[PDB]
């Protein structure tokens, strides 16, 4: 048997102490190691789509509500009115969507894509494994549409226990998806085909069509990693991009907070449903939830002042369910235009922002459907093993003041490597890459009483 | 019904849901029964309480 | 007369398909010709401001209402401290869209501003042509303020139909807009004026008054064009602008959404008054809507048994109200502070972050006053005619592999114009248009396995 | 005393006007001085959270509410599990916050950090010196835990007025922040550490460690204003910055529309509890608001029934209370996340974008804690003094119509023949080539016909 809980101080991680330095001269954190790693997060962009009978729900064509609600047709009026404004406005979030997922031109996209990086994502041509593994991860109930009235009534399993045949009982309507699932694949796979990529300037006209493996290395020289060191290591990049590709498929699992936020977002329709559907057998003081059955017992000059208290309640219902919806519709449209405004920047362009995407610099990133929204995955670059070395602002000729240089995109730092015979080298600011100092990744400067004073040999400018 | 709804002679065009079919009730049966002929003979004879 | 209608598959709008090629070399997708075309929205920033008497609602002065709302007193005050509070949340957001409207400095503005651009947005000197056929286009009711109160009376017609003579029965007050409309419309001439400097390393300190076409051919430099091009086709680009701007006059019709969107946010307001107007008659199941009716009639046990419950009806839809108005002025705040972003982002200077603006990179935008806010238009640059070219990553002069250049903002790609007669050409990357090449168009980078390798002719520079 | 009021109109204030000019050259607004100030701002992050025991909230433990109480039994499980997701909600946010907070790595911070700045804003080493203004100047209510109960029971004041022990009659809990108030300022004075690198680069994961006023001169050449300058002004600047820090001390006051929106939420908490407080107390045409009162005063068949009464007003106050508490706790988790995006922008790095931090372009911005919240600070640069000045398009040999050059974050102005200068200020240099760069020829270029260093030909 367990013991014990223990109480426990909440743990305070500290980040790794820099000393500051004074002079020309300062120590550099630089990491010698990294890792690939990947993020998620599911945005919701829409609200199922429904509408009730306003009469069915109520009074089921007994023939006291046929005159007894007639003086209330107006406040089911205004019921379906608003209820239907919220259906339309969801659409219009769909096809607002779709306009800006699109893309003037795609390569077309065949088995084997991406090289030696592993692409499981890839369809199975479809939709993708990833993505039907979220389907059939989801608990949600088995699927509208068809077989209709047919899957309620008895030619089905005695076992189907689905709100959706209830539906046909409480007068509920679900309205279909706008956008088609085939339709949906489509622009999945439109967005894959504008892949390789986002670099050669802005990218608004002309599709530069390359290979995958090439557009990462643009991405990868974007954040300051120089070039010579990526084509030594193109072997070790493509296999530590795909142990991170290959954590997804422990991905599903509750401790993921986006797969658990999909999983209550159908939990929260499938709770609105059935909120309605457990009030249909509350009655308000009322002898009977059954209006046939109090008419059956009573006398009708009293039949209905029990019909009219049954009426108010359930009028009163009605009225806070569609406040509820409403304002989630709302919401939904906001957090829609979120997951707009993520698909034309941080998956059509790599970012320097930081903040969005994952948290590990921004390097390309990826959309999936999901239920009522979507799914994105972000690759990332996770920094290690930092150290500090010693590093100057600049390097400047000591004959002559007013030539002077700095680096371009990285560091200046001493020497600690046995094949350059020069005192100082530079290196990619994002990784730990020492090398010659050469034109190519300097730039001449004006001068500063911080930069060192080089009285020797400077290729750049050789003079 | 709709232009009802709307209180106008010309809807805006739309696709609109309207109220659903009865579904076509047909004539009962029972499983009503069984029993004997209740007895109330104590009220038929002596002093009541 | 028409037949049925016609069932339809939903068409799906394929990309154009690039062909993924291996290799040193590949296909470059690049249009051929342009338009400019335009975009607009809508958001609105405000909400009417109002207020309500607490005891004019309930009743028009009589004696029994009086006493019976004494017990009330405390709701009358939670309303009126409720909608005072969201009344100033209103005119706070306007101050602070003001504060980061109004600029240090601007252009004065005389009529043939823009050159050969028609600008007939602008002001009639006033308002705008836009504003003022915005403002015919909307149906909304006058105000009062100046004064109109005699068009409530006897004194004025016969045949006003106003809801807003109409707030002297229920109570209703509608509040005075925060600013003047002539000061708000000095705030968007100011923002014409507000152009060039439109950048040139912020522009946050300086006003380079310019020209207007002048600044444009800079954003046009901004999106790739050669500016060899821009200068030969001035005319035809002042040509295609104008066209975009006189479709203008055709966007005044509901097929577009930000218009259509105005008119919905005055009628949001206009369903607010109806609802407390349609509300003044509705009996409660009492013996009438009016009090005055109700003291004639009765005995005073009953009289005020008819009165309470009358009262309690008439609160709760004060109670209703409230609510929705604190609801639709956060709303409101929001979609304000949304508003002032673009501001300074996609009217105050050229964008390169995409989604936001218009659907075409982003070239100078515009906005005018709205009713309840802002209406916003985008111009863009449409690209059209995609042909496939053959390109190449980068050159390394191979006779001397240390010598690697590659392109800047623009493409290398083989020679297919009879003018040039180098191997190779370089080209914007927004439009084709192949060009000799000179080291104005290119940088030293490094060497790459797949950079072509020239083994004769290479001027940039030639050694 | 005073007369009668004035009518007044609402000044306009009228742009500084600039001509738009014919041909090749043109007027340039330039400023001829400058001043720091300072801006703020409030982003509230949560809600107060808050439970209620939904037995107590309604009777006192009277058998007939025990018993009337089961048939609505299921309405306070639904009070109480929407509440309970709201209040982890609010916690969840509250762990996102600090992801982005933390950084990696951080410079150790002493006393007398910053150099010539007096950087006042520093631990007193503990929270900072201006968190120690606010927590003064914020209204708010003595705080529970501990000592806690025995704070709210007799032996304790007998003028205790506070909702904070008046819980206890009530029911209600006030829950305890997800975090302590010792770890939240070590995550401010981190952010203080992570500064130094800003620039060079995007900084993910370099960390320069370089003293505070040499990342300023980098700031300072990275929005146009020239080192020739920075040089020659280096302690007018420290004099100025630290002018602008020391207005930071009269930041405490009801002008300060950031500090009067602290307060406002500080009352939305307590107003949200205050309100459930007085309906302990609001008969509903009940014979009493008391359960005591009407179980000693009505005969039994009675009793039910005004006790019914007396629930039902009860229960939908608690239901109105819960919808209202949604609403609000999501505004604050939108408000939260836009903390955390000037977080990853506005505090860790210089931005170019304008419209964010303080109106006066960017330069540096810090943040503190506040109640509810956080509370940011922004440097903003000031233009004054402008003067117009001549200038042109670019420049070319006149003998060499293809050498054309083009100023490099700055303008080629005439000289009161041409001269350059920084965008950010008017001051006028020589031109040479680290200023300028070649370009294309264009027909407004000027046509030189004299001397150009760059190039020499």
């Amino acid at each position: 048997v367990p013991g014990e809980m223990r109480l426990a101080s909440i743990a305070f991680n500290h980040p790794i102490q820099v000393d500051q330095l004074n002079s020309s001269y300062f120590k550099l954190s630089i990491p010698t190691n990294f890792s690939f790693g990947v993020t998620q997060e599911y945005i919701q962009t829409t609200i199922q789509k429904v509408t009730v009978d306003c009469k069915q729900y109520v009074c089921n064509g007994f023939q006291k509500c046929e005159q007894l609600l007639r003086e209330y047709g107006q406040f089911c009026s205004k019921i379906n009115q608003a209820l239907h404004g919220a259906n339309l406005r969801q659409d219009d979030s769909v096809r607002n969507l779709f306009a800006s997922v699109k893309s003037s031109q795609s390569s077309p996209i065949i088995p084997g894509f991406g090289g030696d990086f592993n692409l499981t994502l890839l369809e199975p041509v479809a939709r993708s494994a990833i993505e039907d593994l979220l389907f059939d991860k989801v608990t949600i109930a088995d699927p509208g549409y068809m077989q209709g009235y047919d899957d309620c009534m008895q030619q089905g399993p005695a076992s189907a226990r689905d709100l959706i045949c209830a539906q046909y009982v409480a007068g509920y309507k679900v309205l279909p998806p706008l956008m088609d699932v085939n339709m949906e694949a489509a622009y999945t796979s439109s967005l894959l085909g504008s892949i390789a990529g986002v670099g050669w300037t802005a990218g608004l006209s002309s599709f530069a069509a390359i290979p995958f493996a090439q557009s990462i290395f643009y991405r990868l020289n974007g954040v300051g990693i120089t070039q010579q060191v990526l084509s030594e290591n193109q072997k070790l990049i493509a296999n530590k991009f795909n142990q991170a590709l290959g954590a997804m498929q422990t991905g599903f699992t509750t401790t993921n907070e986006a797969f658990h936020k999909v999983q209550d977002a159908v939990n929260n329709n499938a709770q609105a449903l059935s909120k309605l559907a457990s009030e249909l057998s509350n009655t308000f003081g009322a002898i009977s939830a059954s209006i046939g059955d109090i008419i059956q017992r009573l006398d009708p000059p009293e039949q209905d002042a029990q019909i009219d208290r049954l009426i108010n309640g359930r009028l009163t219902t009605l009225n806070a369910f569609v406040a509820q919806q409403l304002v989630r519709s709302e919401s939904a449209a906001l957090s829609a235009q979120l997951a707009k405004d993520k698909v034309n920047e941080c998956v059509k362009a790599q970012s320097k922002r930081s903040g969005f995407c994952g948290q590990g610099t921004h390097i390309v990133s990826f959309v999936v459907n999901a239920p009522n929204g979507l799914y994105f995955m972000h690759v990332g670059y996770y920094p290690s093993n930092h150290i500090e070395v010693v590093s100057a602002y600049g390097l400047c000729d000591a004959a002559n003041p007013t030539n002077c240089i700095a680096p371009v995109n990285g560091y200046f730092i001493k020497t600690n490597n046995t094949r350059i015979v020069d005192e100082w080298s530079y290196t990619g600011s994002s990784f730990y890459a020492p090398e010659p100092i050469t034109s190519l990744n300097t730039k001449y400067v004006a001068p500063q009483v911080t930069y060192q004073n080089i009285s020797t040999n400077l290729p750049p400018p050789l003079l | 019904q709709l232009h009802c709804s709307y209180e106008s002679f010309d809807v805006e065009s739309g696709v609109y849901s309207v109220s659903s079919f009865e579904a076509k009730p047909s004539g009962s049966v029972v499983e009503q029964a069984e029993g004997v002929e209740c007895d109330f003979s104590p009220l038929l004879s002596g002093t009541p309480p």
